[PDB]
Order: structure tokens, then C-alpha cells, then sequence
């Protein structure tokens, strides 16, 4: 039934690395559109939504929808044996008990093959309607990661404030208080340094910094990150994949 | 005072 | 009151990293001359004396002398948030309860601001008279650091022996005994890597290796270190800063 | 009695690093042929046999045979104080209580001297006859190390199975089953070569933790040789230039 | 099922 | 024995 091939294995490895520390056991839902994933963490504070579209694969074939329950720690152990360059192929049969992974290297004749046992996972999926966000901030992913780490050194919580001016991340803790302010910045030379802010109405929300630091482990998937905020819904942190996407949703702190 | 849950905002589906 | 601007935030980061493991809570005494520091460890075995001269800041202003009591671990947590090249600004008010740190980068217009709460530190300062040392050794800081780590792997104490020929560091321990001998070495090609000995009379002293290893965390501040020895005075280990200095004093074992 | 001078301190450091996690306390037997070592691990499952030939020293002199009993952890502590390019000199007398180490550097005039106390070790040496192996595989040491780590993440045991076409490493475990197949590959390349000399096919099972310990000798040579036959332990050999470092691994039987 | 020993194959010398 | 810094310099 299922045969899904990546030209570069890196895409899968980073994706797994960007998910496994937030949620360990996930169902990869496979259909004609591709391979999707949605999972909440054990505390139900964050939600991961991944889509790897059939467009990104050499050869996508799936006549029957199937949920592949995978422990991502085991998957990471197996994926460590594949280089970023390796040609990767997932295969699965009709009512599968395991997923077959094949890594092929060039100029070597070396072939690696693994049969990873699947597991039964009861994953609570949520319906997320399309939202028109009050604020959308596109910024360098490494910059957001640096800000998150820096403020996490000082506090458990961060206030994100989006106004026409710019975006302010602020925190308070025993050591004192800190803040990082970014203004929308356009570079003629190098546009990965760009910060764009599309804002219909100002918005201010508080979030857990450890969850954001976990989110930022997807930095290797894209040089750009998009933060979508509005007052009454969880924060959206989106990384584009080229042909798919990885989204993290974070419920706010209120009191 | 309260860390909200994702399920506070979105309903369960199949 | 106080507004002091550093060109590279790196200098302050190196200094704090070079002090924090010996003394955690320090008073930064700020006056027209600049920012100074003197502190003993809790055992009163070692003494740190830092001076950052006002000339080294790209705008130094201090209207009234003030001691900023800072926990250097918290300060390190805050200072990691600045790259070595960030433009750094310290500020403080009249009866300050906190120190304001501001990090600025070019081509971004990104602003980082932190307010670190100050703490009350009761400063016991010691009078250090100018001394004419029996021996003065100029050597690569990295070489001294390697020697200290190597001998610390085997022993808690090191004997330092300065003669006209050279300097011997020796130690003994359960595994056995070790020693490193350096001679006066002058290269025209790479003089970062030179060894100078100015000696009026030979000198032999014993010191704690853990304290010297702590001292050597200042290696990043200068490729060069100076060791000053005489029998009746503590050892002086000095790192030049360009616009100031960082000195460590170590009482001997007798 | 004993004075042995190495031009590069690196050789001894790497060699000790490749042994200490397998056997901690070793006798260095010094004679006119050079410095040899043979030691079994505490479980008697693996055996290390090192020879540093007298030819590899810039001055080797041994008036009387001597067994230098050395704790390799202490030896590593002392050898860390020498850079890879330091001129190293070992000295010992007739009835020694310690070994004298001298490190000298060029363009510096700094001399380091250490006297490591010896210890009394009763090491059981085994007679290993010259063997004609059913299969001899020459392959890049880094590749073998990577394979060993990858499979050790997944299993306790590995089946090494050699045929005329190529060599298969396979494993089984709770996560599933895996395999890496290398084919005989002759490119001018350099250390990418992979050669199999085989009289009869052979398949044996071995402990992966011991092989991972073996692979700590990777820094000694870009090439590793695996020698297999059905009735004797596996031989994993790293050439030294000066002699050799061999590891022997007894197989697992009756799976 | 059984990890053999080096001493199963080579005798002491 | 390990001496103290206050044995060499007075407090001022």
C-alpha cells in the first residue's frame, strides 16, 4: 500500500527531532494528500500539526488510509543511521504491524534497512478552524530561538506584544526583568533578516517559555518563522517546509 | 494564575 | 548617574566569567576613574582586583561614586544574551536598586534591555602596597593555563621555582610526581609566545592549584600573563585588559 | 634499562584511549622487539593484543625485559599533558617502582617530566596461533564505527555475515530489526575501499557493546580489518605503522 | 543464548 | 599550612 520516498532524508530527521521532545508517540495519518500528524503534549498545553504533502516525495502511493503509530524516540534511534543526503523510503503493507525504512547512499553500494514495529496510539485530534489573526509576524527563526533561550534563562513566562511599532517579548523573574524589541525591518541585500508585521489590531498574550524553546527545535527546517496571534485563541508558530509545513499551537497563560 | 489547555479552544474530532 | 558604553560586549562577559567562580557576589565600585572591583573568596585565600578604566568606554559618565552589588551568576545569565560584538551599555541611578543593561546590534534595530536587581554586599577592601617583586615572569596565558590544569590533574599544590635560567612548576601526588620547566624564550616571528624572566634573587613558593586554575579562567582576556613572586608576599597573577587590568592574589602554603 | 622515544606523542595517547575502556590495568611487556600488551576484559569475552615495534621509536633501548604494570586511567591523566606533536620519552630501570615520562616541544624549550607509580598486575596471557580465516574484510574504520554505534542503539547483538558479493551486519531488538549491507567497492578514492577475501561464507554473532569499545581505535587508522571463521573469535585489527592493535571477540552461540 | 569466553578457544601461556 | 590574605594586607 504505502511507499513514500524522500530524496533527502534530512527533512524527516529534523522533523522528528522537532517533534519528539514535545510528543513522544504519534500517529502518522497517511492518505492520498500525503502524511499528516496532529498530537497534543501530555499536559495538553501545546499541539503539533505537521503536513508532508505528496508533492515532496519521489513516488507517493497509498490506496488505503492508515495511521502508523510510531514512538519517535525509536524512530530517532533508527534515523540516526541515515545521512541527510541518504535516499529514504518508507513502506507499509495493508494492515501493517511495522513500517519499513530504507536508506540508500551514493557511490557506496551501502544499503540500510530497518523494520520498526508500530504501536497502538489513541491520539485526541482537534478541529482547528481557519482563523484571521490580529497579528502576523514573519521573522528569522534563529532570532526567535535566541530570544526564547535568552528569556528562558530568566523566567518561565514571556509576554508577547504586537503593535504597529514592533514586537516586544518581555519577562520577569527573581534576577530582574528583561525584554527584546524587534521592529519590522526590510533588507535590500539579505532578506532572511527581514521582520514583517501585518497587524489589524494590537495584541498581548503570555506564554510558557519552555514550550517555545521546544518549538524552536524546528529552526533547522526553515530560516523563517511566522507567529500568529489574536486575543482569544492559542498562539501559532509556523515553519514552512517547502512542500508541507510544521505548526505548533500554544495555549496562553491568563491569570 | 492559570495555564489554559488547547482543549479549551478547540473541540475534539475523529 | 552612571552610563558606561562598551564597544564589544565581550570584554564584560570575559571579565565576569573570569571572576564568578572565585567570588559570586561582588561590588562594582564606579567613580570618575572607571569601574573597579576588589573581593576575597569566602576562605580569604585569594583576592581579585579589577579595574576597567573610563578611557575604555565609548562614553563614560559617573556623576557620583556608587557600589553596584551584583550576583555574578545572575549577571552571567543576563550577559549570555549578548553576542561578543553587541554594543553594551550599563546604566544606574542615584540610590540604585537595579543595574540596566542594554544590548544593541547593527543592521537590525533590535533592542535588548535587562534590569538586574542589585544586592547589598558589605565590602571589606584590603590595602595592597606597591611591592618590588623578587621575580617577574611574562608567559603565554594559555601555556600557564595548560600547566595549571595538567598539574591539578595530579595534585592540590604546586611548587613554583624562579631562577635566572627559568621557572619550574612541580607537584607530587598519589599517581606520582610531575613537573614543567620553562626557559626564557624570545622569538622575533611570534612574540605572543615568548617567556620573560626579570629576577633579582631566586624564589620558591607553594600554592593551591585549584585557585590557580580558577585564576586561569581569565585566559580569554589576554594572550599573556604575568606572575610576580617573592617569599614574604602573596603571588600576583596579572592579566592586562588594554584599558585596565585583572589581578589575582594568592596566599602561599607554608 | 628501558629508554623508548616516540617522535609523535599522539600514537601512545590514541593507543591508550583505545584500550582503557576495555581493560583498565595493563602490563606493558618491554623487550628487544619493542613494547607489547595482551589483556582480557573482566568478563573474559574480549582480548586486546597491542604491539609497538622497536622500529617505530626514534631510540628504542631495553637492556632487560620488564613488565610495567600501569593503571591506564592514571596514564591518560598524565598523557593529556602532552600535545599530539610532542617528543615523548619513556624510561625505566631494572626493578622499577615508576615509569618516567618526558614531553619536549619544539620552538618552546618547555620540558615536562612525570613519574607514574607502577602497580602489580597478574595478567593471564593466552596463546593465539596464526589462523587462516574463512573471510577477511578490509573497510573504512569510520564506517565500521558508525555501523556499530547505529546498531548498538537498537540491539545487544549483531550478526556479521560475509559472502563473496559483500558483507551484511544485521540486528534484532525491541524496536524491530535492522541491517546494513556493504558491497565490495574499489574506487581510487583512498580510505573508502571495501575488500572481501573469502574462501567460504561465514556468519557469526557478536556483542555490539564490545565492538563499540573496539571502535575507539578508529583514530589510529583509516582502515579496519575484520577476520572471521566459524570456530574461532572475531579479529578486529587496526594497523599502526609500527605494529598493530588487535581486538578478539568471542562469539554468541545457540541464539 | 550463550556468550562464549576467550578461554574457550585459546589456552593459557 | 594555607595562609590567609589578611595575614599580609590589613583591611583598611
Amino acid at each position: 500500500m504505502l511507499e513514500a520516498r524522500l530524496e533527502q532524508a534530512s527533512l524527516l530527521k529534523r522533523v522528528v527531532d522537532a517533534i519528539k521532545d514535545l510528543v513522544q508517540d504519534c500517529n502518522f495519518d497517511c492518505n492520498d494528500s500525503g502524511i499528516a500528524l496532529q498530537a497534543m503534549d501530555n499536559s495538553h498545553v501545546a499541539l503539533v500539526s505537521m503536513l508532508l504533502k505528496a508533492e515532496g516525495f519521489s513516488a507517493y502511493r497509498c490506496d488505503r488510509n492508515i495511521a502508523l503509530g510510531i514512538n519517535l524516540v525509536s524512530l530517532t534511534k533508527v534515523l540516526r543511521a541515515a545521512q541527510n543526503e541518504d535516499i529514504l523510503t518508507l513502506k507499509a503493507d495493508d494492515s501493517p504491524d511495522a513500517v519499513n525504512l530504507m536508506f540508500e547512499s551514493a557511490e557506496t553500494d551501502r544499503i540500510s534497512e530497518y523494520d520498526i514495529k508500530l504501536m497502538d496510539i489513541d491520539q485526541e485530534h482537534l478541529a482547528i478552524p481557519e482563523t484571521e489573526y490580529a497579528a502576523t509576524v514573519e521573522m528569522p527563526s534563529a532570532e526567535f530561538q535566541r530570544i526564547c533561550r535568552d528569556l528562558n534563562a530568566l523566567s518561565e513566562s514571556v509576554v508577547i506584544e504586537a503593535t504597529k511599532e514592533g514586537v516586544k517579548f518581555s519577562c520577569q523573574g527573581d534576577i530582574g526583568s528583561g525584554s527584546v524589541t524587534i521592529r519590522q525591518h526590510t533588507s535590500v541585500d539579505k532578506p532572511e533578516q527581514n521582520v514583517s508585521i501585518a497587524l489589524s489590531e494590537p495584541v498581548a498574550l503570555t506564554f510558557s517559555l519552555k514550550y517555545l524553546v521546544n518549538f524552536c527545535k524546528a529552526t533547522s527546517l526553515s530560516s523563517k518563522v511566522t507567529l500568529c496571534l489574536s486575543q482569544e485563541v492559542p498562539l501559532l508558530v509556523e515553519y514552512g517546509l517547502g512542500s508541507g509545513h510544521l505548526r505548533f499551537y500554544l495555549a496562553p497563560k491568563i491569570g | 494564575r492559570r495555564q489554559t489547555s488547547m482543549t479549551d479552544f478547540y473541540h475534539s474530532k475523529r
